[PDB]
């Protein structure tokens, strides 16, 4: 009941959980946009009169 | 937005296509100057408008709006060009074709390997003095 | 033929393809790249090749579809990115 309940698939009496989870490869481009935004921000409130 | 002069010189073309010899203009680099003569002058009558929005503000307008709407009406050219061959005008020669098949194969490589890792080195840096 | 997101490939598909044993194929390239007709280099540790520029040749008025397709959508990525920086730093100079 545990088995088929929750996951471990036993095939080759094999019981495996997924505890891996690495995901987030390189991705320049999520930053290429919002650093972009931070900069410029930046760049703003600094020169404009307080 | 522009630069009100282009330049021209005179040459022979061969041909690969046994065409006969061809006479024909070329491309030169072309720039304005100044003298101290003058410069006085130009600046005695620029009241007209803004300018020198000093430093920071005038480098981002002068190098990346000014870039890129340049950039784009270069591609709207390619782009309108590559309409008449759809039977309007013949292929103006192969030439052309593997110059744009240059062009869509130089520009750089997608932004997906160890490159990486570089680009953020510098990032840190750049940024830590500031 | 390949995508320019690999141009990469292994002795034995060269070696298959135009049906020359594998031994050979090391000087094929090199020929081939002494003529001056394509660029890259060779990795025979694994026996791969990377070849990262080959002859411009001529092709078709359908072929040309693709190049006019691919060239329109790389040009609306700069008035997209355009739009951006022209709005968010408003205030600095407009």
């Amino acid at each position: 009941d545990y088995a088929k309940k929750r996951g471990w698939v036993l095939g080759p009496n094999n019981y495996y959980s997924f505890a891996s989870q690495q995901q987030k490869p390189e991705d320049t481009t999520i930053p290429s946009t919002e650093l972009a935004k931070q900069v410029i921000e930046y760049a703003r409130q600094l020169e404009m009169i307080v | 937005l522009g630069l009100p002069t282009e330049a021209y010189i005179s040459v022979e073309e061969v041909h690969d296509d046994g065409t006969p010899t061809s006479k024909t203009f070329e491309h030169v680099t072309s720039e304005i100057g100044a003298e101290e003569a003058e410069e006085v002058g130009v600046e005695h009558l620029l009241r007209d408008i803004k300018d020198t929005t000093v430093g920071t503000l005038s480098q981002r307008i002068t190098n990346q709006v000014h870039g890129l709407k340049g950039l784009n009406s270069k591609l709207l050219d390619i782009r309108s060009y590559l309409e008449k061959v759809a039977t309007g005008k013949l292929p103006i020669n192969h030439q052309i074709i593997y110059q744009l098949q240059d062009v869509f194969n130089l520009l750089p490589d997608v932004s997906l390997q160890e490159f990486v890792k570089a680009f953020y080195l510098k990032t840190n840096d750049q940024m830590v003095v500031v | 033929t390949r995508p320019a997101n690999h141009r990469q490939l292994t002795f034995e598909e060269i070696a298959k393809s135009a049906k020359i044993t594998v031994n050979e194929v090391e000087l094929l390239v090199m020929k081939a790249l002494s003529v001056g007709l394509v660029k890259g280099s060779i990795d025979e540790v694994d026996k791969r090749v990377h070849m990262t520029w080959v002859q411009p040749r001529v092709l078709d008025l359908q072929q040309i579809k693709g190049m006019k397709d691919r060239l329109e959508f790389w040009c609306t990525d700069v008035k997209s990115m355009e739009m951006l920086v022209e709005h968010q730093a408003h205030d600095i100079l407009t």
